[PDB]
């Protein structure tokens, strides 16, 4: 379970970073090391050098500026779940951190490291996604941005290419209430299902709805079809529920050990249901 | 060469040593500072038994690079007791039996400091959510609970001393 | 008392020259001793000693000393006493002075070497450098330089004594005046013996790792007596006993040396709980001349009376002994005079005695247990006069002994200084040495060597010994003290045998020996057996010392294996249908004495005393380890005669020791080879003690001798080849008949040597009482000639 | 750094150990390198405890600087015996009972090499003449010289296997 | 606190170890067989010294003496000491060796 | 291989059942070899196997 | 026991040794170590920094030219008891040097360092002097010489200046038959008294003589009475043994542990007269 060999670097500036990585094909970038060390345990990857991003000072960065939020991707899911400018300016994000992992690990673990990984259950990649955030990019060639959406495009897979290095990540401030819950085997494990729910209401009356679904599929599922439902209406458990079936109908989750794909669906309803449900809540009140 | 030269402070002390990218923070503690109190239970971050203070942080040493540890301050189970006596938190993980076969214990420890320089007196369910992400498998949890929420230890957490 | 069962065995093994177990790894450099462990975080010690015999500590400054680098503790006088007081050191004699010995002079230093302050530092390097930094003041105080200042002087040695007499015996005072005032003979002489360092090639030393979360310390240390150092450690430490163990590596000789509580072996105990990190002390070989013991210093003025045909009628022996500072422990300052005076009578038949044992403090490191201990002094006083007086009278010195000796008829016989000769081969013994030596043919050699300018001179020394020493011998020794030896033997399931034994060795062959022992009582092969030592976790005994390791390791292997024997015979008798008495094993076969038809092999009957419940009769005790003390129910006497032959150039006074013959009876033999080692080992001491080794203090009490190149030891130009011859005369009291005879060689062969000088110059009438026989003092007897 | 990098080829391995100038090779091969084999008894050149072979010949090793072995070839005791069996001279010893408490034997095995090297067959008187600078507390001599002048042992010298 | 347990070497002793919920009672009970035959070579000592049958001699805190007469007591480390060092104190037949191995089942 | 002897040091709750196995399965004499435990981070049975 | 602190260094040439040595006086010279060693072991010298003579070639040379033998002094013991060319040039110096020592101590031991420890009981000393050696030193300014007899002032004492190098001994090619013996408690020991015999035999009858005395004095004792005496007389025991008497008359050894002043005179009478007799035997040989 040892890793295998490689050399080390940790460069003073991301113009460096870009600049090994562009020079050794084979090597790869290193943040909280809390998901790529696991890989390298199992031997599953073998980088010829690990590139760490720890002395890259603008990447810790988090700001905010005309209705939008800057968080740097060496930002660590510590930071984010406690910031102040976070906190005022998305508070659905340290709520939703509130659910990955354990202290330890949001200790070292970070926003850009958890979007590069792209697990297909993962929080970050899902909410950054919803809120419809904007990804830089940066390379020997330049700065690029690509939306969140566009970014994460399957377990393990995302629209970054090689040599590339995702600088920060760049989130509009809602203008919806938005309220977050997952279903996991214990508070901390892998969701099996999380959903979100952004609502805006006029009176006791849904002027604009946002739901989506995660770790259902490999990308997150943006639920059109409940979303156009919800518009219009009173929001009660009926209303929830049939929202709930409208936004995972046509889903396909896969079958493993930890549920069936029928198990899968019926949670996916039922945390549906209930995300929008509190979010009508709190929109309201 | 293909060791690194690594300088970090340990228990209060600075120190140097010389490691291999390819090795763990908790392996080089163990076998290159050789303080093998910090335990290793599974190498992937789950069990919790690895967990040190890294500028006073929790943390995996199986998830971090030994030389990550540059220009850090780590605290090891061994830098807890003060001279020859067991501190607070400690003695009360022995009065009220927290521990068994102790293999999880140092990073029980260290959960436990970290909660306890936050919040000297949580209550039992904070302290079951905090430490939920450290395993054990003799004591059923209990008592661990019962040590870490003990009044002499809330008492040495306010002076700062746990 | 069941401490003195004697277990029956039938001899295979024994007897037999069985290859050293123990040589593989201590030829290829695999041995394991003191010097060679490491421990993590291991620390150094480094000692300042007094410079002066006698000085008061006006005052310590060690703060230079502390804040070097890598030092990481310096402790006074002052700071020891805090926590140990010392190492008392007493005896059941009657006007007995007791004696404390600081671990560290405190206010005041009572010879030169005594420790003053300590160091602990990264590396012994670093400690010396720090202990080179340590001011201290001192005011010199008048010391006891020896003997005669100790008994006439009016400076006191010791101030917490009164007077410099710690000791002061007699156990026989018969009026010899008018016997040898009207005796047809008389021959006395004020014998002198220097002080000598048994000088093993491995120098002391002892590692301590106190560990304070289980508040367990164990100390591993090259001594001979483990069991004894915990004991000691617990008390004089006030540390739980039970919360010790003492561990012993492979030892690089001791000859009495190492067994010894050391002040250093203390220390590092204090020293690692103090500091929490393990303690290294290892000594150089100044240390071991400053700071160990020293021996066989004593005078003893002895005369002899005899008639016209050699019959002893009287011996007289005023016995001194130069005991040091204070008493070591165990053995004190009795160790010399007071023990030698009790066996001065040796072999032979003496109706009328005097003697009286003194034992005196002097400003000198204390004087302490070496190879044969006081009775060699005496051996060599005895002797010397014995052959003095069958020249005179024109006897032969073999013929003189003759008419002297307990003869075959006369066991038992119980001498005037009560000790009970049973059975031994003295008379045997005097014959078969002549038969050696052959002196028609040395007569002619040494006629042929005058015309050459060369003293040939033959030296004749025969004794008994007192072995396998425990309780009954230490009281007819006049130091009551109960022994304890307890050895455990298991027989492990597939049928091979693990004995464990409180026996500690330092090169004597226990590995290989004590295996021959047990391999015997159990009735299989000595290769399925292991000698487990070196550790008191379990068992306890007083070690090895006193020629005691063959006889104690037989009597206590003996008892326990008997008790696990037993119980495979009980298995074995109700398999085969016999009585347990019935049921011999033999060559790993268990069967029915005179029917080995009738039997099972050892391994079956011992894999069903483990496995097979079944087979079991009723009440039985499948137990198959057990644990037993020995003690032998009397002496254990051992017996035999040295005879040496030496040349001395009459224009250089150069001393050659150019033969040697030894006869030797220990009873039955185990390993012939083993006792044949000890025997010429022993011999070569002997030459080292009688003409070439000396521990010097001058008359300031300042210590001359401290290093190989004044303290000359025997080399392979010293040594002759040496002709030993066996006898054997079992014992009743121990398993096998097997006696002692480790000392044997340092009892007798220094009297052989001393014996042969005066012979060789008693054609100039002139004699030689002191030892070591050196040119100058040859030169000087010769010039000073009648 | 007060340490000095000494490149040194120690039983047939080319070495490179690390050593201040002020400790001699005996104590560098045992506690530097972790050869145990090679022993002290007197540090002053006189027991012969220490002796070991450097380039082919006998050298007391408590009386050469360890630094002083840059370059040089070194034969301790370990390197002896070959396939883990005793070789025709450490046989011979102990076939003849030449050791007891064993602690004079590495040096005793470094100088009897170096006569038998020259001679196969030397006399009884040759061998206690070379042997004389190594002490031996325990024997009495005799046994390790019948060891040195043994058949066996010869007939293995001509064969250059001693 | 006047006991130290020894385990982790097969050096000396023998046994199947711990399973099946067997470790309290087999230590109870061998370490109760072996323990009662030092115990009883004690109380032979003691009574000698007592001048009563051994039977009758309780070992309580440290303190051996006839039962119901804690007067004519002596402590456990007195007997002991005498066990191992005082040869005449000991009775007839006395069998000194205060170290016991015994098997449970 | 100086001393023929061998110490197996393992997490067991069976130590003289592992030294005698050990000594069966490799054909070593038994007396000529030593199980150590050290402090074992629990077994529940499962440390109560031998282990190839 | 273990030797004080110091620095290291072993130039490659003489003059960086003599520069060493200059630049700092605490500095020593360690050549073979076999008397520094123990002196440092027992902490009597306490130099700043030892340097080794070992990577200086010249110091190894051993040649003959024009009647006169040189030896470096950096040449051991061991070479000097085995080489060819001394055998054949200066005999008696291999069977001087069998008394030195032991094999161990003579593989190490120098002809140059015995030279310059200057231990009064010595063999080099008192044959240098006795066979009228030549010292050449080495210093910054130059190199100067100085007879053996002059070299040697006493016990621990030569005429070896502070930075001074002893270079090599060149030794006359004697003319005279020369014989060596010694007390020593056992062959290899330190000699209570040593003497040397050369002489020269025209038929049976002696034309020259010198006789020389070591370790009893400071320094070698050239016996002049002896020496005078010979001349012209046919040796045999008496005469040998009337020499012997006036070899040591006017000696006064140092009285210690291993001999009396007058032990010492009288081993110093009986070795004298048996080399006399040993040299008139194997120079009429
Ligand atoms: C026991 C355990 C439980 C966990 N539970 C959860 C959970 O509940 N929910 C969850 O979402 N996560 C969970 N995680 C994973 C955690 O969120 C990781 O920290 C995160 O997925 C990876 O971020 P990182 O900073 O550690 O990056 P790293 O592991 O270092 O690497 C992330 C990957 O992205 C690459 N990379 C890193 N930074 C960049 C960058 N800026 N630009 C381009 N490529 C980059 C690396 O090369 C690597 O391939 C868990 C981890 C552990 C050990
Ligand atoms: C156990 C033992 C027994 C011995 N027995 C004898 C014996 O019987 N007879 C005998 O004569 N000797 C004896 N020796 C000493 C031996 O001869 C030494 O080797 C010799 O005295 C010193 O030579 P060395 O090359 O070792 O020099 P080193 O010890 O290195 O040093 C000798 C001294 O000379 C200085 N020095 C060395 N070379 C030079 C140079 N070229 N120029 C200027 N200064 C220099 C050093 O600085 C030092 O002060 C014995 C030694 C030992 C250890
Ligand atoms: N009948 C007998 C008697 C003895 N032996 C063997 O010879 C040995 C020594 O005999 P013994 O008289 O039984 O004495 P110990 O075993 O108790 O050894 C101690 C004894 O041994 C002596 N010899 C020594 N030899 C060495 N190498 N090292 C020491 O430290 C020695 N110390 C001395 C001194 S002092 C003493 S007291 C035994 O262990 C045994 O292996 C035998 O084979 N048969
Ligand atoms: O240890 Mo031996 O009796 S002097
Ligand atoms: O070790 Mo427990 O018997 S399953
Ligand atoms: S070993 Fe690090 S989390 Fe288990
Ligand atoms: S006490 Fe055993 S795993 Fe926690
Ligand atoms: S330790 Fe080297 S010769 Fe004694
Ligand atoms: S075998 Fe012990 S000193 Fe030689």
């Amino acid at each position: 379970m040892k890793f295998p060999a490689f050399s080390y670097r940790a460069p003073a500036s991301l113009q460096e970073v870009i600049q090994v990585l562009a020079d050794d094909p084979d090597a790869r970038i290193i943040a909280g090391g809390q998901s790529l060390l696991p890989l390298l345990a199992f031997r599953l990857v073998y980088p010829s050098c690990l590139v760490d991003l720890r002395n890259v000072s603008e990447l810790f960065e988090i700001s905010q500026s005309a209705g939008i939020l800057s968080v740097g991707a060496m930002v660590t899911h510590f930071r984010n779940k406690t910031d102040p400018t976070v906190a005022k300016c998305v508070p659905i994000l340290p709520k939703v951190l509130a659910h990955v992992a354990h202290q330890a690990v949001r200790n070292r673990g970070t926003l850009g490291g958890s979007l590069a990984h792209a697990d297909a259950g993962a929080e970050m990649p899902f909410l950054m996604a919803t809120l419809g955030a904007t990804m830089y990019i940066a390379s020997s060639a330049g700065v690029r941005s690509v939306s969140a959406t566009d970014f994460m495009k399957g377990h393990y897979f995302t629209d970054l290419e090689a040599g590339e290095v995702l600088v920060r990540v760049e989130i509009p401030i809602p203008a919806l209430h938005w309220e977050f819950d997952e279903y996991a085997r214990r508070k901390g494990d892998y969701a099996l299902v999380m959903a979100a729910a952004g609502l805006s209401m006029q009176g006791g009356r849904c002027v604009a709805a946002r739901i989506a679904l995660g770790a259902v599929e490999e990308r997150a599922h943006q639920a059109i079809r409940a979303n156009d439902f919800l518009v219009g209406k009173v929001i009660d458990e009926s209303t929830a529920a049939t929202a709930a079936e409208l936004a995972t109908e046509g889903l396909e989750p896969r079958s493993d050990i930890h549920g069936s794909r029928d198990l899968r669906l019926s949670l996916a309803k039922a945390i549906t249901q209930r995300v929008i449900l509190k979010a009508a809540q709190g929109a309201m009140y | 060469s293909q060791l690194m030269r690594i300088s970090a402070t340990i228990n209060g002390k600075p120190r140097v040593f010389y490691v291999e990218p390819r090795m763990h923070l908790a392996d080089a503690l163990r076998e290159v500072v050789g303080l093998t109190g910090t335990k290793i239970g599974c190498e992937q971050g789950v069990c919790g038994s690895c967990t040190i203070l890294i500028d006073g942080a929790p943390m995996r040493s199986c998830l971090t690079l030994a030389v990550q540890a540059e220009g850090c301050s780590i605290e090891t189970v061994e830098g807890l007791s003060q001279g020859e006596k067991l501190n607070a938190l400690q003695d009360s993980f022995r009065r009220h039996h927290a521990l068994q076969c102790g293999f999880c214990t140092a990073g029980m420890l260290a959960t436990a400091r970290s909660i306890l320089a936050e919040n000297p007196a949580p209550s039992r369910d904070e302290v079951r959510e905090v430490m939920s992400g450290n395993l054990c498998r003799c004591t059923g949890y209990e008592t661990i609970i019962d040590a870490i929420t003990d009044p002499a230890v809330a008492e040495a957490a306010r002076r700062g001393e746990v | 008392m069941m401490k003195h069962e004697v277990v029956a065995l039938k001899k295979k093994s024994i007897g037999t020259s069985v290859l050293r177990r123990e040589d593989t790894r201590l030829l290829t450099g695999r041995g394991r001793y003191i010097a060679d462990l490491v421990l993590s975080g291991m620390l150094h010690v480094a000692s300042l000693r007094s410079p002066f015999a006698h000085a008061r500590i006006v005052s310590i400054d060690v703060a230079d000393a502390q804040a070097l680098p890598g030092v990481e503790l310096v402790w006074c006088g002052a700071d020891v006493a805090e926590l140990s007081q010392g190492i008392v050191a007493t005896m059941q004699v009657e006007g007995f002075q007791t004696t404390i010995q600081p671990l560290l002079a405190n206010g005041v230093t009572r010879f030169v070497g005594e420790i003053v302050a300590v160091v602990v530092a990264s590396s012994r390097a670093i400690a010396e450098d720090a202990a080179q930094l340590i001011q201290v003041e001192y005011e010199e105080l008048p010391a006891v330089t020896g003997i005669e200042a100790a008994l006439e002087g009016e400076a006191r040695a010791n101030d917490t004594l009164a007077g410099n007499v710690v000791s002061r015996t007699s156990r026989a005072r018969d009026e010899l005046a008018p016997i040898f005032a009207s005796s047809a003979g008389v021959v006395r002489g004020q014998f002198s013996c220097g002080r000598v360092s048994a000088c093993p090639m491995e120098t002391r030393g002892a590692v301590a790792q106190y560990e304070w979360t289980t508040q367990q310390l164990i100390l591993w240390t090259a001594t001979q007596m483990p069991s004894f150092v915990r004991t000691m450690v617990a008390m004089f430490c006030a540390i739980p006993e039970h919360l010790i163990e003492v561990r012993v590596p492979d030892v690089g000789g001791g000859f009495g040396q190492k067994a010894h509580l050391h002040p250093e072996e203390l220390l590092v105990c204090l020293l690692s709980r103090a500091l929490g990190r393990p303690v290294r002390w290892i000594e150089d070989r100044q240390e071991n001349f400053l700071g160990a013991t020293h021996a066989k210093q004593q005078r003893n003025e002895m005369g002899l009376a005899f008639d016209g045909d050699g019959r002893f009628l009287a011996l007289e022996n005023r016995s001194i002994t130069d005991g040091g500072a204070y008493n070591n422990l165990p053995w004190t300052q009795l160790v010399e005079s007071h023990v030698g005076n009790a066996v001065i009578l040796g072999v032979y038949k003496v109706p009328a005695v005097s003697e009286e044992s003194i034992a005196v403090a002097t400003n000198k490191c204390p004087i302490g247990a070496y190879r044969g201990v006081g009775f060699t002094a005496g051996q060599i006083a005895r002797e010397t006069l014995i052959d003095r007086a069958a020249r005179q009278l024109g006897l032969s010195p073999f013929e003189i002994r003759r008419r002297n000796v307990v003869m075959p008829e006369d066991f038992p016989f119980t001498n005037r200084l009560g000790q009970t000769h049973r059975e031994g081969t003295y008379l045997q013994t005097i014959n078969l040495l002549e038969e050696m030596v052959n002196p028609e043919a040395f007569r002619q050699r040494q006629a042929e060597a005058r015309a050459r300018g060369k003293y040939l001179g033959l030296g004749v020394s025969v004794f008994n010994e007192v072995t396998g020493t425990g309780t009954r011998t230490l009281s007819f020794l006049g130091t009551p003290t109960t022994t304890h030896d307890s050895a455990t033997v298991r027989i492990d399931p597939t049928g091979k045998v693990t004995v464990t034994t409180s026996l500690a060795s330092s090169g004597q062959g226990h590995e290989t020996t004590l295996a021959q022992i047990a391999a015997d009582v159990l009735g299989v092969p000595a290769s399925d057996v292991v000698i487990q030592a070196g550790s008191t976790k379990n068992t306890y005994g007083f070690g090895a010392y006193a020629s005691r390791g063959a006889v104690i390791g037989a009597g206590s292997i003996g008892r326990a294996a008997s008790i696990v024997r037993e119980r495979v015979k009980q298995l074995a008798g109700h398999l085969l249908e016999a009585a347990s008495e019935d049921i011999v094993i033999e060559d790993g076969l268990v069967h029915v004495a005179g029917v080995p038809a009738k039997g099972m092999p050892f391994a079956e009957v011992v894999g069903a005393a483990y496995f097979a419940d079944a087979t079991h009769p009723p009440g039985f005790d499948a137990t198959l380890e057990a644990t037993a003390t020995y003690d032998p129910s009397d002496l254990v006497l051992a017996n035999g005669g040295h005879a040496a032959i030496v040349e001395i150039d009459a224009s250089t006074y150069a001393t050659r020791v150019t033969d040697f013959f030894a006869v030797e009876d220990c009873g039955t033999m185990i390993n012939p080879m083993i006792v044949e080692g000890q025997i010429r080992g022993g011999i070569a001491q002997a030459i080292g003690q009688t003409l070439l080794e000396e521990v010097i203090y001058d008359d300031f009490g300042q210590l001359v001798t401290t290093t190989l190149m004044d303290y000359l030891i025997p080399t392979t130009l010293d040594v002759p080849d040496i002709r030993i011859r066996h006898l054997e005369t079992p014992s009743p009291l121990v398993p096998g008949g097997i006696k002692g005879m480790g000392e044997s060689a340092m009892i007798s062969a220094p009297a052989a040597v001393v014996a042969a000088v005066n012979d060789a110059l008693a054609h100039l009438e002139v004699v030689i009482e002191t030892v070591p026989i050196t040119p100058e003092r040859i030169f000087r007897s010769i010039q000073e000639r009648p």
